[PDB]
RNA sequence: GCGGCCCGCCGUAA
RNA sequence: GCUGCAUGGCUGUCGUCAGCUCGUGUUGUGAAAUGUUGGGUUAAGUCCCGCAACGAGCGCAACCCUUAUCCUUUGUUGCCA
RNA sequence: AAGGCGGCCCCCUGGACGAAGACUGACGCUCAGGUGCGAAAGCGUGGGGAGCAAACAGGAUUAGAUACCCUGGUAGUCCACGCCGUAAACGAUGUCGACUUGGAGGUUGUGCCCUUGAGGCGUGGCUUCCGGAGCUAACGCGUUAAGUCGACCGCCUGGGG
RNA sequence: GGGCGUAAAGCGCACGCAGGCGGUUUGUUAAGUCAGAUGUGAAAUCCCCGGGCUCAACCUGGGAACUGCAUCUGAUACUGG
């Protein structure tokens, strides 16, 4: 255990957090469990589409959700029906009336964790890992990025200590904290047991 | 349009302070099938990329030699390190009987019929250069008369 | 020719064998060169130099020895031809790949050097950018326009430079170096028997090559 | 220029 | 409930020590080497010069927080010449 | 020839080398079995005995110390005459003959040129150190080969036992 | 169709009998060597060209092979006298 959170590290420099309220002691514990609670339950429903980033904001007397993917119309569907079905049981979660938006991702091989779980659920149909890394990695290079690390962890098959391997090309300096770098992880469980993954994006420096 | 082969692939080991790091070789033939042959061999971390690293190495490094029907007319031996290679043309009908790889380089090479055998040490990068050893150290006719300042037909009789 | 302006080896006891041919009686304790048989081998490669330029085979030249330095660099960018002036950098023509990336560097610094300091101000690093740019230009100064791959060599002292030959002779391109008694031919070579050091006779070689140079043009 | 200071059970990463 | 000697995740330690590698090119039949060695410096593979090497990457340094000196803005529940 | 040989003087005695000239006319090379010579230690008989010193005796050091260190000390080391027949007796490289690019020395002869001077040209023998082609598994050897060849002899055949 | 500097392997060094090996011409001999011819080298077996059992193992016709030995004639470059 010896590398600091990449993300966490930047919060007040270059990074914005992920939920935004003011709140008082009384309801900070009220806050932090609702906002897991309608997270954990979009992450569950929403997981055959491609959801990349939920971003919790408090009005006065409201809750306000923006979702973050590359498949907008699987989300909205045909009509505004599941939009709306989500919207009815997030605002009962949480008893404040609710409202939902829809974010667009541009370029899915960015935004690390679209990468990492594309890489986890091509693990779960039985496929090389090695190929998967470096087509991830191929084309993350060819849509334009000034680096990028991929990584993985487990056992990969042989009854012997898990191994760990791991390519890189480009620049990824986690020691500047100028710089711009998008992590996220992901696991998969297979036959024998679980397998880890973690991603490194070097988007850009930024003044 | 080129013909490339795979001999060989082994493990290779290096002793540092933490511990020890594995790499990989290859040795790998190319040849055009009418005479022009050439190898390389290559080293990386990867099997993959060894695999191609000595290919193009290969490519760019290749000699001619001068066959005639299938072989030529000569029992020629060469040498290297620790290892004597003996071939000779063989008439018809037959193939390229050799053991190791001999069999690689003269298939790739050309040759049809021969009647190769190899002594000493075999192992098969030393064995390899049976290329060196003796293709391109042939003699043709043509080649002699000119050197002797005569004519073909009375240098064969 | 006539005018004998070149002087002749060094010494009998710094001396390769393989000299024997080319060389003549020695008096004073060194070696005294034949001009016999100098001349038409001169006049030779200078000939096969004429056609090669009227070929636009963009011939180099090289020869870093503190004394030739200069006279290279007026013999070249006289005509048209490209040299090489300071430490030849291993690997120039085998490498010439990783070479073009320096070439690349010089060329954008240069554009950006006619208005250098007005893009920022801090004279550190302007400072540091023109002590960058002085200490790259030299190293590629006479080959920075060229396309890369010449069609020919020409080298003052053999010994000297043999790394340039080594590589000359792995890619396969023809030679005409100037052998002194110390030093041998080893290379595809236009063998040139002769002083490489008297400031007189490397003028007269490299007056002779310009001109025929500068003809084969036209 | 010179004082002394011994040992480490059996097998065992791919 | 058993197996940290089937695992993910998360920590300790050498150690805030200055090291650890790669692409292309050369040398050797080969394991490998060169670069990273040499002169002078630095807290530092920090920098100049030399040199079959020429360039890169992770490290070092800088970009972050606080403390020490001044200047503008605002002046309560804080201050009084 | 190898083992080996160092103060100075005399007597007996072996080999090598150079210059010039004469003479004999293949009279040569290698060599199983055979014969001779072989450091140091050791053995026999008779002498000699300063220094050094196995064995041995004390004093230390040490967990112990039949050792390294200190104080003594016999055989032996020396001479004459006989035995022994072994050494990392090593260049770890059998003896003869021929051929193949070069540098820097040492030692001992001789010819010529002004022999002026510690001069310059050569031509023999024996020896050290680098290094080219070539050879070698590599280290390395390299005209005094471990290079290219010829004649004869001696040895080798997995490690222990 | 192998080796002996360091992997196993040059006697500690010499003299030397028996053996092995001989610089250059000329002249004779025909022992070695070479070329022919004849006589021998059983049959069966192997090989080649054939034939017959419905084909094949099997049987059979003819030819080459039997690398040798002896005798006679001839050649004279090389080795021997």
């Amino acid at each position: 255990g010896q590398k600091v959170h990449p993300n966490g590290i930047r919060l007040g420099i270059v990074k914005p957090w992920n939920s935004t309220w003011f709140a008082n002691t009384k309801e900070f514990a009220d806050n932090l469990d609702s906002d897991f609670k309608v997270r954990q339950y979009l992450t569950k429903e929403l997981a055959k589409a491609s959801v990349s980033r939920i971003v919790i904001e408090r009005p006065a007397k409201s809750i306000r959700v923006t979702i973050h993917t590359a498949r907008p119309g699987i989300v909205i569907g045909k009509k505004g029906e599941d939009v709306e079905k989500l919207r009815k049981v997030v605002a009962d979660i949480a008893g404040v009336p609710a409202q939902i938006n829809i974010a667009e991702v541009r370029k899915p091989e960015l935004d690390a964790k679209l990468v990492a779980d594309s890489i986890t659920s091509q693990l779960e149909r039985r496929v090389m890992f090695r190929r998967a890394m470096k087509r991830a990695v191929q084309n993350a290079m060819r849509l334009g990025a000034k680096g990028i690390k991929v990584e993985v962890s487990g056992r990969l098959g042989g009854a012997e200590i898990a191994r760990t391997e791991w390519y890189r090309e480009g620049r990824v300096p986690l020691h500047t904290l100028r710089a711009d770098i998008d992590y996220n992880t992901s696991e998969a469980h297979t036959t024998y047991g679980v397998i880890g993954v973690k991603v490194w994006i070097f988007k850009g420096e930024i003044l | 349009e080129l013909q490339e082969k795979l001999i060989a692939v082994n493990r290779v080991s290096k002793t540092v302070k933490g511990g020890r790091i594995f790499s990989f070789t290859a040795l790998t033939v190319v040849g055009d099938g009418n005479g022009r042959v050439g190898f390389g061999y290559g080293k990386a971390r990867e099997v993959p990329a060894a695999i191609q690293k000595a290919m193009e190495k290969a490519r760019r490094n290749m000699i001619n030699v001068a066959l005639n029907n299938g072989t030529l007319q000569h029992p020629v031996k060469g040498v290297h390190t620790g290892s004597r290679v003996f071939m000779q043309p063989a008439s018809e009908g037959t193939g390229i009987i050799a053991g190791g790889a001999m069999r690689a380089v003269l298939e790739v090479a050309g040759v049809h019929n021969v009647l190769a055998k190899a002594y000493g040490s075999t192992n098969p990068i030393n064995v390899v250069r049976a290329t060196i050893d003796g293709l391109e150290n042939m003699n043709s006719p043509e080649m002699v008369a000119a050197k002797r300042g005569k004519s073909v037909e009375e240098i064969l009789g | 020719m006539l005018k004998a302006g070149v002087h002749f080896g060094h010494q009998t006891r710094y001396w390769n064998p393989k000299m024997k041919p080319f060389i003549f009686g020695a008096r004073n304790k060194v070696h005294i060169i034949n001009l016999e048989k100098t001349v038409p081998m001169f006049n030779e490669a200078l000939a096969e130099l004429n056609k090669i330029a009227s070929r636009k085979g963009k011939i180099l030249f090289v020869g870093t020895k503190r004394a030739a330095s200069e006279a290279v660099k007026d013999a070249a960018l006289s005509c048209d031809q490209f040299f090489v002036n300071h430490r030849w950098l291993g690997g120039m023509l085998t490498n010439w790949k990783t070479v073009r990336q320096s070439i690349k560097r010089l060329k954008d610094l240069e554009t950006q050097s006619q208005d250098g300091t007005f893009d920022k101000l801090t004279k550190k690093e302007a400072l540091m950018r023109t002590r960058e740019l002085e200490k790259l230009e030299n190293s590629l100064g006479g080959i920075k326009d060229m396309g890369g791959l010449p069609d020919a060599l020409f080298v003052i002292d053999a010994d000297h430079e043999h790394i340039a030959i080594k590589e000359a002779n792995n890619l396969g391109i023809p030679v005409f170096a100037i052998v002194d008694t110390n030093s041998d031919p080893d290379g595809v070579d236009f063998v040139i028997p002769g002083n490489d050091d008297a400031i007189r006779a490397v003028t007269l070689y490299l007056g002779a090559v310009a001109a025929t140079v500068r003809e084969g043009r036209s």
